[PDB]
RNA sequence: ACGGGCGAGAGACCGAUAGCGAACAAGUACCGCGAGGGAAAGAUGAAAAGGACUUUGAAAAGAGAGUCAAAGAGUGCUUGAAAUUGUCGGGAGGGAAGCGGAUGGGGGCCGGCGAUGCGCCCCGGUCGGAUGUGGAACGGUGACGAGCCGGUCCGCCGAUCG
RNA sequence: CCCGUCUUGAAACACGGACCAAGGAGUCUGACAUGUGUGCGAGUCAACGGGCGAGUAAACCCGUAAGGCGUAAGGAAGCUG
RNA sequence: GAUGAGUAGGAGGGCGCGGCGGUCGCUGCAAAACCUUGGGCGCGAGCCUGGGCGGAGCGGCCGUCGGUGCAGAUCUUGGU
């Protein structure tokens, strides 16, 4: 049960906040869980999805497909993966949007900030 | 404009005498001790050792929800809680969009 | 489900028919219009059936 | 006076209950009064 | 409770119970107490005699506190005595209970009813009626004046 | 199941009581309404006009609400509600509610066949 | 056709059951329905009829009036279908056997202290199934404020009906129609 | 019924979780009761499983023509877990009928519902038999 | 105290003719010389995967074909009532039609529309069989004691029935 | 004989009504009154306010010589009761 | 056993709509809504149900509440 007086349980307000979120907030909202191996290694559960991250889809028609993320379309709330595509009536190839909550991160692109965030997340879990 | 537009100074509240409130509370407490009435109100009490159900004061020191569940199972009141949990559902009608989902 | 302490406090809270309550000033539990609601015991008693 | 048994948990050591039946447990049960009061006071929120 | 309103029972009856001929118009007899002397004279006279005119003297800036004077009858004096004091008075005939009716918020003692039989009572009050004093004296008590 | 009813079902009237002029104006529905007009010939009961319902048409109490098969209807929404008729199978028949799925309808039908309870619409959704 | 008023049907309405939803009152009504049916006692019939009546038709009886009416009949069980209230004007309370629908706390305390008993109507049936050796009493039905306003209109001759006034004083309905010096009197 | 059954009936006859009503409150109204200790599933003081200290329960046990005959214990009304004296009969219909009679009427437990108990036992036995071997006749000939 | 300003939390309130006039580039389009007046207008799909290509046509488009779970979802795209209209099929019609009651002709629909069981015997197959003797738990009454009475289940000797 | 309406009297040469969908009219509040249900009873009313409390607009508790109504009336009034 | 007319008007018992406190249920093995010379119940308000369509919710019962029931108003808006 919510107790903080500065947070609202209103459905309308929560929906408005989610659908008007700026890019910086959308990045956090577009988080995905880490794989079992990565979760065990880093002691972290979920991370924001990045461009060059390796991802395995776990839901939908592409449940077995995996690859490298190639675009994070925050405006559309979807990511794009290397070979997860389809053919139009024209015959050309287009990427299929996949929601990050429905995929699993198998390999992270590590930098100084990424390592700092991983350490910060692991510290709280202890 | 609607006919007879609604106004805030409608008599929303009621002032019931304290003695009648206490009468109602006593009646409800007495009814809670009748197993037939408790069953008739929809509670699954077929496994409770007896009514009124009085438990040791050590339950007041429980801190974890798992221990609370274990106590409920021990006293035979768990099936009612399980029934309550299983009935969780979305409210039909317009009330589901009025923050009562 | 009553804890033992609350069940014990019930007597001091709601008093009884004879004496008054400590927590409710001057309150006494109400009495029903019927002393014994077992209608069969009254209708089939020796006094009535005679 | 009737006596009510106190249920004992595994953790507790004593099974001493024997709490006298409170007088309020034998109060009159009046569905009409309860319904009237409940319906009236539920308006107050 | 809208569902119990009789207009609900009148849905589909055209006139809503106010008649086809007479109808329900805005103010067929005027507003409020209009016509108290002309076309509502019979009602005023038969149900509200004395309504019109003025009697008596005026009293500018009249304060009710200076007229405050609660009264208690002698038949209610005994109820003021606590139970233990009543028992003591019954046991001992050589003394009488001393009731200060002013401490209970009474100024004047009136003389309705009777006192307990063969019971002397000493009453102190701001005022007393002649009959109340006579009854107290007959009972064997006394009256004390205070302020 | 042998119905307990023995008296023959007699209907004082089998025609509907159609609202006056509902044949004339589309906006006037068939559901009965008693005319209240001052001049209404139907209200005045002029011969050769639309008939008005009255308590005199009431059905005999012994055969009232009885279906042509000789049983009375009871709507059942699941197999659990079916057992209520176990001791009343000679007077009451079960009709499965219109919204019950075919899967549950099969279970209800099987249970009723076990209980010798007549189902009025046992072929629905089959 | 038949020359009858309303087709020979009755046009009078009387209570046939309590309007109250009190379950205990309903049980008492069942008890006395059985008693009336299987005994044919006039006392039981009166009790049953009074059990149906409304609040204003079951007025309370004061303790002092009860003592006055029970004078010389203390051995009989006094029965009232209503409430019994205490009276601070009554000093000596004898031992009385009293049956009523309800007792006030003070009245019950005084009756029990005096050595009497307070009985319910089920206990009365157990004691007096036919009402034998009872004193059936009623409270003052017409002793209420609403009754004062009933009767002839205040403004007609020989009428002492109380009028409906928002306040009491010289300026409130005392001038014309109430005095010979202002128009007419009465 | 820790309080007298008549009061319980006065309370629950208006409403309870086991009450099933259909077709409104007019002439079409149909009423039934769901409580397992109601032999005829009828909403009446006689058969009520909530407003009677002594009640009869007859239902089919899980397996093997086992019929559960249970009666509420008169001195254990305040103990729901041990309120029912359960007896599981696996013998022929004749022995089951004899046992039901002995436990219902011969001991003056609830003689007024001996016929209801026997009819309920017969219905349960027939239902079990049909459930085992399936339907073999329509039972429509009068 | 607080129908303005900035920032929050709630509701037995309304749900696109409702709710502020305004859920939308609404005090907008538009009207008036002017003060002012003042609308209508929300919904493809999970994802555009928004219909390649063939053929007829001047073209809009049609006929095929393709996408999708679905086009019976094809960008004013969830669903799609009535008034009103076209087509096919049945029927009727000497200056209205419609309607109440009773039959009939034709059509449409209905198998709880309408049963095949029951009793007594013979043969065969399965399952159990005392008022006897032990065990397990338990009940009615009594006083949630004694005593009396009693059913369910399990194992045995007889009985040889159901 | 076409409904609705006003009317002594409507099928009217009396008025409204071409047709369909949606919307559409005895309500809320204050003062009284009878009736009925409920609580208490010579009393009754804690919600002005205070203590708290579902971490809480609820529920619960609190009347010191508080206050309202009732418990005494009649007089213009002094005043008596 | 007797009896049955009803405008204005009064009252009783019921039908129907949308919420709230409870309770019992249904639903992608297809909810609501809508459609139908399918069928049935009730004197009636209405109700239950077959079939179709639709593609995501809905209902029964006990209390309680309300912006709760249309043929008319040269009624309003839209459509024809
Ligand atoms: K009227
Ligand atoms: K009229
Ligand atoms: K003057
Ligand atoms: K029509
Ligand atoms: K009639
Ligand atoms: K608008
Ligand atoms: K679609
Ligand atoms: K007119
Ligand atoms: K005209
Ligand atoms: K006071
Ligand atoms: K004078
Ligand atoms: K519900
Ligand atoms: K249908
Ligand atoms: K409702
Ligand atoms: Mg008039
Ligand atoms: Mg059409
Ligand atoms: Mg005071
Ligand atoms: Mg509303």
């Amino acid at each position: 049960m919510k107790y903080n007086p500065r947070v609202s349980s209103s459905r309308r307000k929560s929906r408005k906040a989610h659908f008007t979120a700026p890019s910086s907030v959308r990045r956090v909202l577009m988080s995905a869980p880490l794989s079992s191996d990565l979760r065990t290694k880093y002691n972290v559960r979920s991370m924001p999805v990045r461009k060059d991250d390796e991802v395995q889809v776990v839901r939908g028609t592409y449940k077995g497909r995996e690859g490298k993320v190639v675009q994070v379309y925050r405006k559309k709330w979807v990511i794009h993966i290397e070979r997860i595509t389809r053919e139009k009536v024209n015959g050309s190839t287009v990427n299929v949007g996949i929601h990050p909550s429905k995929v699993v991160v198998t390999k992270l692109r590590l930098d100084k900030d990424r390592k700092s965030l991983l350490d910060r997340k692991a510290k709280g879990r202890a | 404009r609607m006919f007879a537009p609604t106004k805030i100074w409608r008599r929303w509240h009621r002032k019931i005498p304290v003695n009648q409130k206490r009468y109602a509370v006593a009646s409800a407490i007495a009814a809670s001790a009748v197993p037939s009435l408790v069953l008739a109100r929809g509670h699954r009490i077929e496994s409770v050792p007896e009514l009124p159900l009085v438990v040791s004061d050590s339950v007041e020191s429980i801190e974890k929800t798992s221990n609370a569940i274990k106590a409920l199972k021990q006293i035979g009141a768990y099936p009612d809680a399980e029934k309550a949990k299983d009935s969780h559902a979305i409210r039909p009608g317009k009330g589901k969009m009025r923050n009562r989902r | 489900v009553w804890t033992k302490s609350a069940y014990e406090k019930l007597d001091g809270i709601y008093g009884s028919f004879d004496k008054a309550s400590e927590k409710k000033k001057g309150y006494v539990l109400p009495r029903p219009k019927m002393a014994n609601a077992d209608l069969a015991r009254i209708i089939n008693s020796d006094e009535v059936q005679s | 006076i009737p006596t009510t048994t106190v249920q004992s948990f595994e953790n507790d050591m004593a099974t001493d209950g024997a709490v006298p039946l409170p007088a309020v447990m034998k109060a009159p049960i009046r569905p009409d009064v309860v319904t009237y009061v409940h319906s009236n006071i539920s308006k107050n929120a | 409770t809208t569902r119990f309103k009789k207009n609900r029972k009148k849905r589909g009856h055209v006139s809503a119970g106010h008649g086809r001929v007479g109808k329900h118009r805005k103010h067929p007899g005027g507003r409020g107490n209009a016509g108290g002397m002309h076309h509502h004279r019979i009602l005023f006279d038969k149900y509200h005699p004395g309504y019109f005119g003025k009697v008596g003297m005026r009293y500018f800036h009249k304060l009710r506190n200076k007229f405050h004077c609660p009264t208690i009858n002698i038949d209610n004096l005994w109820s003021l005595v606590p139970q233990e004091v009543k028992d003591k008075a019954k046991s001992s005939n050589a003394t009488a209970p001393f009731i200060d009716v002013t401490q209970y918020g009474y100024f004047k003692v009136l003389g309705k009813g009777v006192l307990p039989q063969n019971q002397a009572v000493v009453v102190k009050a701001k005022l007393i009626s002649k009959n109340a004093e006579k009854k107290i004296k007959e009972a064997g008590g006394a009256v004390v004046l205070t302020a | 199941a042998v119905p307990l009813l023995t008296k023959k079902v007699v209907k004082k009237r089998v025609k509907r009581f159609i609202r006056p002029q509902s044949d004339r104006r589309i906006t006037v529905k068939e559901s009965w309404r008693r005319p209240k007009g001052i001049d209404s010939r139907v209200r005045r009961k002029f011969k050769g006009c639309v008939l008005m319902p009255n308590i005199g048409y009431g059905s005999d109490k012994k055969t009232r609400h009885y279906l042509p098969n000789g049983f009375k209807k009871f709507v059942v929404h699941n197999a659990s509600e079916l057992e209520v008729l176990m001791m009343h199978n000679r007077t009451y028949c079960a009709e499965i509610a219109h919204n019950v799925s075919t899967r549950k309808r099969k279970e209800i039908v099987e249970r009723a066949a076990q209980l010798d309870v007549v189902i009025t619409n046992k072929l629905a959704r089959l | 056709g038949i020359d009858l008023k309303a087709g020979g049907k009755s046009k009078k309405t009387k209570r046939t059951a309590p309007k109250s939803d009190d379950v205990y009152l309903k049980l008492l009504v069942k008890l006395y329905r059985f008693l009336v049916r299987r005994t044919g006692s006039k006392f039981n019939a009166v009790i049953l009829k009074r059990l149906f009546m409304s609040k204003i038709n079951k007025p309370p009886l004061s303790l002092s009036r009860l003592i006055s009416y029970a004078k010389g009949k203390e051995d009989k069980v006094v029965v009232i279908v209503g409430t019994i209230t205490d009276d601070v004007r009554a000093y000596e309370v004898p031992a009385l056997k009293v049956c009523a629908l309800r007792f006030t706390k003070t009245a019950r305390a005084r009756i029990e202290k005096a050595g009497g008993e307070c009985l319910t109507f089920d206990q009365l049936a157990l004691r007096a199934p036919l009402g034998q050796n009872t004193l059936l009493l009623r409270g003052p039905k017409n002793a209420r404020e609403a009754v004062k306003h009933f009767g002839p209109a205040p403004g007609v001759p020989h009428s002492h009906t109380k009028p409906f006034v928002r306040s009491k004083g010289r300026k409130f309905e005392r001038a014309r129609g109430r005095r010979n010096s202002r128009g007419y009197k009465a | 019924t820790t309080v007298p059954g008549q009061l319980v009936w006065e309370i629950v006859k208006k409403n309870n979780s086991f009450l099933v009503k259909e077709f409104g409150n007019g002439t079409a109204g149909v009423v039934f009761s769901k409580e397992p200790n109601n032999l005829y599933n009828l909403h009446s003081y006689k058969h009520s499983g909530l407003a009677n200290k002594k009640t009869v329960t007859i239902q089919a046990e899980g397996k093997d023509k086992s019929v559960l005959l249970a009666t509420s214990k008169t001195k254990k009304q305040n103990k729901p877990s041990t309120l029912l004296n359960k007896s599981v009969m696996k013998k022929e219909f004749r022995r089951m009928s004899k046992a039901v009679t002995n436990q219902v009427a011969d001991n003056y437990y609830r003689p007024d519902l001996k016929k209801a108990a026997l009819a309920r036992l017969s219905a349960v036995n027939r239902s079990l038999k049909v459930a085992k071997s399936g339907v073999k006749k329509k039972n429509r000939q009068a």
